[PDB]
Formats: structure tokens, sequence, C-alpha cells
RNA sequence: AAGGGCACCACCAGGAGUGGAGCCUGCGGCUUAAUUUGACCAACACGGGAAACCUCACCCGGCCCGGACACGGACAGGAUUGACAGAUUGAUAGCUCUUUCUCGAUUCCGUGGGUGGUGGUGCAUGGCCGUUCUUAGUUGGUGGAGCGAUUUGUCUGGUUAAUUCCGAUAACGAACGAGACUCUGGCAUGCUAACUAGUUACGCGACCCCCGAGCGGUCGGCGUCCCCCAACUUCUUAGAGGGACAAGUGGCGUUCAGCCACCCGAGAUUGAGCAAUAACAGGUCUGUGAUGCCCUUAGAUGUCCGGGGCUGCACGCGCGCUACACUGACUGGCUCAGCGUGUGCCUACCCUACGCCGGCAGGCGCGGGUAACCCGUUGAACCCCAUUCGUGAUGGGGAUCGGGGAUUGCAAUUAUUCCCCAUGAACGAGGAAUUCCCAGUAAGUGCGGGUCAUAAGCUUGCGUUGAUUAAGUCCCUGCCCUUUGUACACACCGCC
């Protein structure tokens, strides 16, 4: 045996607690702070991703880009 | 239906297509249908020959199989109807039959 | 015709169907005293006979097992529903039938018998 | 098995409407053939019925490349009460024309 | 792997494609007759099926 | 000089009209559809060719794929061919065009007979 | 050692041959990271083994659990799963990392326990298979002999292919094997039937003769099961039946078994399959969801994917093919087959007519055939008839090697295969040795199937042409029986 590489090592989660991605304030006024998959198989209540170029639809799997 | 109809009888065997090929067109007979006469395609030999051995060591036997398939065709042309008329098989297992028009 | 196979596959598919009936009714009723199986064909239905010892073991409370190998044989082959038959023989003179006599031969070696 | 629960209860309903199921052996096979709208990849329904097999609700015969699973008596309760269905609808091959 | 390699490679033709009808093995099938058998299989069962000896 | 033109205008020579330039299992595997593969490896030379340093040749890159036929939109290239053991850095010269990857990245060390042993007595 | 019989896996007489050259293939050895592995008469074109992937079991890297079930932690304030982009990677493997979305109880970890394995063990095994041994041999019961291992039966003689039979006879009565049996081929103008086979006759026709025949000749041209609108099975098909029995004659023989010649007959010995007891540490755990035990089981010996390898070469061996030429090669013309296959549960992949394009290799449209309807009347090869060549390594020989063009596929390179143009290498018939074989046989000769997405120098069969030698022997290799000898009994590859 005695395989030249170490043994791979798997992914392991960032294990993050309640997600709390959303504000309201003064007697309670909705702030979506994520951007909203607009597709039907992704659906007006799931977000999308804040990624700092990009952002990702969990379900849709679309790409919203901007330069 | 005037119908004019074409059966085939066909199996592995002999023995049990004739008596098929008789009982059916005695049947007939008593039936007054006249019968066109019973007609006897070749033979098919399906021919498979194979090593004896599973290995592949020995003495390079192989074995050949055999599979006769004999079939017979008759037709039945009656003035009047046919199906109608006769309905009855009598086929035991291990017989295949196949029943077709002139239009097919 | 162009759906329908040749003679020659069609005897081949008969007797692949009958070799693979067999050897799951062996495999399945060992312990009933399997002796054989035999298959009756119509294009309108097939008839399927069991040849067994055991006639009252493998039918299952009120034909239940039975019931079951029937629809085991139904979705498999993927027959017309009720388009298949299945009969339990009950066979005669036992000791002449090789396989239930090996079957028996076989239980009793595995019971521990000398 | 990752498999969802949209095939797993498919699977048992399917199972509990007839006493049997049959399955072939091929796992890379992307769907097994009946119920082929629910879109259930093989895999899954051969591991669902060898887990069901290891909790003994279901027996299995393996014929030349096949499964012919036959649900216990002991399989029927089990499907009941993960169908919620109360002990008077019967699979097939238990109550016919009676 | 995902759905993307585990079964990305084609079988659609030759050895690979085929396997024994019985014993799932690949070799020595006899695709005559679409038999689709393995040779030892075909010894186990060619008295059921229905060819027999003569010559 | 491939077929008599030079190397520029090979450059900009496309697909359809290099196909009757190239011999007739080339020009069957140009006919035959390219796959993501191909295209792949092409996008990497080009990302890797406008990267390279002037008057100074590519990186090194590597793959297993060695049926690639040579383009000679790739000459000059640092190509990293498997040998089934390592991948084996080779040149694109100008004259490579009609050939496989494969053809250069051997798959055996050559054979140095030492003394027959017992056998062949 | 004797006595007797017997075999082209023995010889005799012959024939064709191998070994002599090239090439294909498998072993061995060499080399390699890997060249996976079994097999050494009865291994070595064997593993149905003609490997690009797969196969694949070997080498090189990267994935996932496809680790059920139980228990305990972990948890909807989230067990945990996938994934855009950038790197990183051969890879658009979210495989890993930065980055955040998304699934929600399916899944995570640990402990037990699974399971899988072309992992090991054919010297643990079953199954099958080969061999002893396709020779004729082998056993029981009861009875006889023997203290008993055993013997008799199961044999002096004759006869057979045959312990096959007649006979003798402490044996009698059996049993298997052999025989018998089934298929196969050979004759049936006898039966049955025939539009998925035809024959004959007739009528339409076409053409030659038409001097004049004219019921002249050909037609694989068309019709007469298109239903009243000819007959028939000789040919073809396949069933029932028949037919050959040493039946007759002459001779030899105990005049029994039987043997030889001859008549008549299609046939006076058609080939196969099956095939006894006891065995072999013969082969296969790489056929199996056949399997004991052992090994491994998440960095997997499971399994997937990518690539390589199974072809790699100082050499040896085997089965083959091509050939060494004039009994020939090339060019043209004429001309005759039978086996058997052909469109798929997964499974995508059929056999092909005709028409056009291209010179060939192929492609482009129209069909037919799931089949005695279509390919196809399977216009095969060899052979036959004419041409050139002219004894030369020549027009033999086509290995090596270059360029180019086609098909399969995702991929043709270490050339898949086919084709065109180049190259004409050894080879002038083959040592010592050795294979096979007695009539449609050897040999020439092509053709089907198997492997096949692409395919045969292999094999299984098929047909065409078609012999010489022989009707005997134990000399060589052995086989069977009796007697004999033994210091052998793992059994002369012994023992000493
Ligand atoms: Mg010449």
């Amino acid at each position: 045996y005695t395989t030249p590489k170490k043994n791979k090592h798997k992914r392991k989660k960032v294990k993050l607690a309640v997600l709390k991605y959303y504000k309201v304030d003064e007697n309670g006024k909705i702030s979506r702070l994520r951007r909203e998959c607009p597709s039907d198989e992704c659906g007006a209540g799931v977000f999308m991703a804040s990624h700092f170029d990009r952002h990702y639809c969990g379900k849709c799997c679309l790409t919203y880009c901007f330069n | 239906a005037i119908h004019r109809i074409r059966i085939t009888l066909t199996s592995r065997n002999v023995k049990s297509l004739e008596k098929v090929c008789a009982d059916l067109i005695r049947g007939a007979k008593e039936k007054n249908l006249k019968v066109k006469g019973p007609v006897r395609m070749p033979t098919k030999t399906l021919r498979i020959t194979t090593r004896k051995t599973p290995c592949g060591e020995g003495s390079k036997t192989w074995d050949r199989f055999q599979m006769r398939i004999h079939k017979r065709l008759i037709d039945l042309h009656s003035p009047s109807e046919i199906v109608k008329q006769i309905t009855s098989i009598s086929i035991e297992p291990g017989v295949e039959v196949e029943v077709t028009i002139a239009d097919a | 015709m162009a759906v329908q196979i040749s003679k020659k596959r069609k005897f081949v598919a008969d007797g692949i169907f009958k070799a693979e009936l067999n050897e799951f009714l062996t495999r399945e009723l060992a312990e009933d005293g399997y002796s054989g199986v035999e298959v009756r064909v119509t294009p309108t239905r097939t008839e399927i006979i069991i040849l067994a010892t055991r006639t009252q073991n493998v039918l299952g409370e009120k034909g239940r097992r039975i019931r079951e190998l029937t629809a085991v044989v139904q979705k498999r082959f993927g027959f017309p529903e009720g388009s298949v038959e299945l009969y339990a023989e009950k066979v005669a003179t036992r000791g002449l039938c090789a396989i239930a006599q090996a079957e028996s031969l076989r239980y009793k070696l595995l019971g521990g018998l000398a | 098995m990752l498999m969802p629960k949209k095939n797993r209860i498919a699977i048992y309903e399917l199972l509990f409407k007839e006493g049997v199921m049959v399955a072939k052996k091929d796992v890379h096979m992307p769907k097994h053939p009946e119920l082929a709208d629910k879109n259930v990849p093989n895999l899954h329904v051969m591991k669902a019925m060898q887990s069901l097999k290891s909790r003994g609700y279901v027996k299995e015969q393996f014929a030349w490349r096949h499964f012919y699973w036959y649900l216990t008596n002991e399989g029927i309760q089990y499907l009941r009460d993960y169908l919620h269905l109360p002990p008077e609808i019967v699979p097939a091959t238990l109550r016919r024309s009676r | 792997g995902h759905q993307q390699l585990y079964w990305s490679h084609p079988r659609k033709f030759g050895q690979g494609s085929r396997s024994c009808r019985v014993c799932s093995n690949r070799h020595g099938l006899i695709r005559k007759y679409g038999l689709n058998m393995c040779r030892q299989c075909f010894r186990q069962y060619a008295k059921d099926i229905g060819f027999i000896k003569l010559d | 000089t491939y077929r008599g033109v030079d190397l520029d205008q090979l450059l900009d020579m496309s697909y359809e009209q290099l196909m009757q330039l190239y011999s007739a299992r080339q020009r069957r595997r140009l006919n035959r559809g390219l796959r993501r593969k191909q295209h792949s490896l092409l996008k990497r030379l080009r990302k890797a060719k406008k990267e390279a340093p002037p008057m100074e040749k590519p990186e090194v890159v590597k793959t297993h794929l060695r049926d690639m036929i040579i383009l000679p939109e790739m000459v000059g290239s640092m190509v990293g061919v498997y040998n089934g053991k390592t991948f084996n850095q080779v040149e694109i010269k100008p004259e490579m065009i009609g050939h496989y990857l494969g053809e250069f990245s051997i798959t055996y060390k050559p054979v140095k007979h030492g003394r027959p042993g017992i056998g062949a007595t």
C-alpha cells in the first residue's frame, strides 16, 4: 500500500446556527436582505445567495451576476 | 359470411401435431366444410454445438443440441361462415396455434 | 408480424420462460415437496400447473400463498391481468418422483439425521 | 439510503396494495418499471425492500436475476401504522370479494 | 461520485453491454436466437428449454 | 508547412475548410462531434497561452486524454500527456498537426534483453 | 516370460503433411509500474480467451456506500444532502478549499453486526468435465471349496466387434455394460397432401425459322385457389407406412454357434448420440444469489470513472495459414451447391432486393422479409474454355514499409477492419524426428454459424472436385484374457 498522498480530508460543514438573515424594525416592517429566487421551482419562499460577486438560488441554481 | 381462413399448427414434436391435424380435419368433415389438404412445411432444425467441459481443460468434446420445429398449414374454406361455425380448439399444451384470414 | 417475433425466437423464449419458472418454483417451493411444473398455453390465457406433495402447504391461508405466487408471476413476465391461473396438483406415488424424494432426503440430512 | 419520502411512501403503498412486488437486480437501472411516473431509481427500491427484509416485515426469494419480495404478517401492521390506515383496508392477497 | 460520472461511461454495445441472463456472467454467452445465456448455464438448462441431443 | 499553407493561415483556418487538409481519419474525427473534454482542454491551453509570458513558453498543463488530435492553434504549448503512470510534457512543433497526442508519450520503456532464464531449455 | 486375440489416438503399403521461409495465434523466457491468472497422451487457435472503453481480475490517480439492522450520542433554535462561481483537479468528481444558498429526519458518529469480493484454497467441496476406457469388462443372491484373505459361477474348446453365442461345466439363478435403442443416409412412379414447392397441359404472348414445316424451338414471360377459373405429385416438402433378415444358393464348420463366395436387391458393415464397476488428490472456488474455511471491508481485494496493459521482444516451442510454381500465375468467357442465418424484455445492434452517385473501398432514396412468401432459383469456389507469360527468385511470393481514401464508435495511436497506388523479403519442396487416414475417405475447394458496434489465418458444420494404398501383423506403441514369476502394493517413474 503506502499511498504517496495523505488520506483525503472530507469536507466538514460550517455547522451554522439559526439563520436570522432578515430584519424588521419600528414595531415590525419586513426587509428581505436576501435576493429572492424568481423561478417557480425555487418559489417566492426561498432566498438566494449573497456571494461577493453573484447570487445563487438553492433550488433554481440561477446565478445572477453583477459587475 | 364468405370467409377463407388459414390455420397453422406448430410444435416441437410430431405426434401431437399429427393428432391435432387429424382430429381437427375429422371434425371439419363431420361438420361438412371442405378442407384444404394438410401442408407440412420443411422442419426447422436449430443446431447448437457447445464444448462439454465448463472449464476448457480436457479433450475438446463439443456437445451439439437440436430443436426440431415442425409446422403444418391447413386452410378451412367454406361457402358458409367459419369462425361462428367452428370455435372449439382442442389444443394440448406444447403446440402453438395461430388462425389467420385470406386478407391477412 | 413486425411486433411478433419469428417462430424460432418464439420457441426459445418459451423454453426460457419454462426454465425460469421451474427454477423459481424450485427455489421457492423447496420445502413444500415441489415435484414439477406444467404450463398450458392458449392465446386467450395460460394455465400453470404445479406438481407438489404438500398442496395443503403450498396453498396459504384461504389460498393466500397461491395468490401471492400468482401475483409474482403476473408482475414478473408481465402477463395481461387475469390471463394466468395457478393450479396445484397433488402428485400420485410420491415415491417415484426423483425431485420430491431428493428434496425429502435433503430436508432429512439438513435436519441432522444419520 | 438517502432516498426521499416521496418514493418511500410510494413504494410502501405499492407493496401494501398487493402482497408482493417484483424487482430485477440492476442497480444502474434509471427507473423501476412499474409506477413509472414516480421517477424512482431501482437502487432505492432495492435497498428499501432490503431494509424491510432486515426488519423482517418482508421475505425475499432470489431467482436468476430477480427479487420476489413476500410481505409478512409483521409487515401488515407496520404498513398500516406507517401509512396511517385503519385495520380495515388489506392488501389484495388478503381478502377478495368477501 | 454524482450522476454525471457514476454511470457516464457508455455501454450501448459490446461485451460490457451484455451479461448472462442467468448467472450475470459476461463470458461464453450464446447470442444465437436471442438466448443471452452463459455457456455453462445453457448446459444446465438445455433440457428445460428443450434442446436435446440426437447426434 | 502542413499542406503548403503557412502556420499563420492555419491559425485562422476554421474546422470545416481544414478537414479537407487533414487526412481521412482526422477528417472523420472532426466530422464527428467534438465532446466537452476536447473543448475544455482547448480552453485551458488558450488561457495558459494568453497568460504565458512574452518570449517565454507557457506553463505545463496535464491531461489523460491522448486521442486529441493536434491543432495548429496549439503549436508551441506545454501539454502533459499521461503515459499510464506519469504526465509527460511535450512540445508541439509546427509539423505535429496530423498526429495524436499519444504518439509522443510512449506507453512502455524500450526493452534491453538480459540473459534468458530457465525457459527455452 | 509364455500362449491367444485386437487397434491407422500402432504398424505394414501409400497419400497428404508438420518440422525448412514469411506471417497469425498461445505458451515459455526476457523486459516492464502492469505485461492478470489457470492449464505443462489427458496443457500450449484451450479457458468457447479474434482485450481500444467495458471486458479486467494487472499498473497508475480520483469518486461514492450501493456499511442492512440494533443500541447510544447528535439534533427541526436543524441529523444531515446537494449545488453557482473562483481556484484545485485530466475531468463541469461541491472531490477539497473561499464563498454563501438549498433538502429536512430520508441522513451523521461510535459500538456490535452486516454485506460484497474474477480475493486464497479444485489438496476442504458439490455440480459438470476429461482420462483410465470406448477396450469389454463388472457385480449380487443362493449353493461348492477354503481357518481366512478369496475362489467357483465370471470357463477346456470353437465363434463373434463383443464373457457375442454354441457348448462343456459345482454350479444355479440373475444384473449392468455390450447388444438392444434414437437420430441420421440410402429405395420406394405405393398412401396422404400440397398458391410460403412444384410438374404436366392449355391459352396469351416475345423472338429465330418462316424456304414451309408451326403439335418447329426458347422463355426463371404472363394466367388457369383471383374461386369454379385445367389435371397431377415424378421432381420439392413430411408424416404414416414399407423395406434387410445372413433371407436364398454353393462351400467350410462339432455340421451347433457361425465364416467366405455368389444371385436378387437401393442397401448384404451409413455415421453419430447414449454408454457398466471402481477410480485420478487430472480441470474448474475466473459460471453462478454453488459453497466450507481463511483474507479484505471505507485510503475497500466491493464498486465507478480516466489512462495504460493484457500485442510489449536477444530466443525456444505448438496448433495453423500462405507459398515455393507451366498440373502454374494473370486477363476474359462459359458454368454447377447444401447446411444455416436474418430486426432483440432489459438490448441501442437485422438479412437484404432495386435505382443513382464514386473507379474501389462506401454513401445517397425507394422497397421485401419476424421468413419453403424477401434476400434467393443463395448465378460459391475449385473446375472448364480461350489470352498473355516461358524456367528467371519471373507476371510466383506478398512479409516489411510510405502516401492517400472509405465504415464502426465516444475514442482506430502501439496502425480495428476495408480499398488505391508504391516494396517484391525469405522461400528453388525442407535434417534429426513426427501428425492423420481406408471411400464420397484423405486432399483441393469455397460457403454458413459461434465470437461481432468493427470484424476470422480459429472453431463448429455445410457442400463441390475427388484419389493411391490395404482386407494383414504384433515387428514398434499399446489394449484385453489365461498361465506363470515377484523381494512391487504410493503398485517398475517400484524396490534395492
Ligand atoms: Mg505480376
